[PDB]
């Protein structure tokens, strides 16, 4: 990685969608749902060739 | 209707309408941009101006936390973590190492 | 809370029950709970292994 940074659900400047995203992105990632998603999605055809 | 897009953003997005209660309508950009800050008008582009102007509430995509992002639009905490990295092709060439014994 | 000090700049996660409590900045750092174990011992291949 050359650096860090990562995806933010934008809202313009002084939406209240704000915080109540915020906490629900957290709530998502404490229970584990983030990861289901991500592994469900960027799963596929794992390479074999290397073997 | 908005039933033909899937994919990790689009399981995400009916998971926060659960949870704060909402119906969503998904509406594609058609500048077809993200956002980036011309240095000639002092404008914009795509996702990002879509939000200034008022012309949308959300914008669940692939749209990576910059400093010059959010000092227009307020973005949410990060739901994936990324960094920048470079692609190349696998090299499909052996090495020659003639001798091996 | 009870605004006694203004920031906490400290190793102070972003969690779920803390968010609704407290206002986080953005992160510093990336995390993540993972395991401290001892690594094994050493086999010391002898001289005379043949
Ligand atoms: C053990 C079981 C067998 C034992 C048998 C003997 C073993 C011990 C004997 C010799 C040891 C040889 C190894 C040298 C050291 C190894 C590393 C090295 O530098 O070698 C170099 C090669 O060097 C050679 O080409 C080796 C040639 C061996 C000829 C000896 C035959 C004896 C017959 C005599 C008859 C006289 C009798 C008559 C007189 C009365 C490394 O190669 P490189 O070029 O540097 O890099 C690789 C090239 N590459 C980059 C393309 C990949
Ligand atoms: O762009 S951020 O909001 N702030 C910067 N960082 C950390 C410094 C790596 C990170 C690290 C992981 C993220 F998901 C987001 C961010």
């Amino acid at each position: 990685l050359i650096d860090s940074k990562g995806y933010g659900v934008g809202t313009p400047m002084g939406s209240p969608y704000r915080d109540k995203i915020t906490i629900a992105i957290l709530q998502l990632q404490e229970e584990g749902k983030l990861h289901m998603m991500k592994e469900k999605w960027w799963r596929g055809n794992g390479c074999p060739e290397e073997e | 209707g908005n039933d033909r897009f899937e994919g990790y953003c689009i399981d995400l997005l009916r998971e926060l309408s659960t949870i704060l209660g909402f119906t969503y309508e998904i509406r594609l950009v058609e500048d077809g941009k993200y956002g980036a800050q011309d240095d000639v008008n002092g404008q914009w582009n795509g996702m990002v101006r879509e939000l200034i102007d008022h012309k949308a509430d959300l914008a669940v995509a692939p749209l990576a936390i910059t400093y010059v992002r959010e000092k227009v639009i307020d973005f949410s905490k990060p739901f994936m973590t990324l960094g920048i990295s470079i692609l190349y092709r696998k090299p499909n060439g052996t090495n020659p190492g003639v001798f091996s014994f």
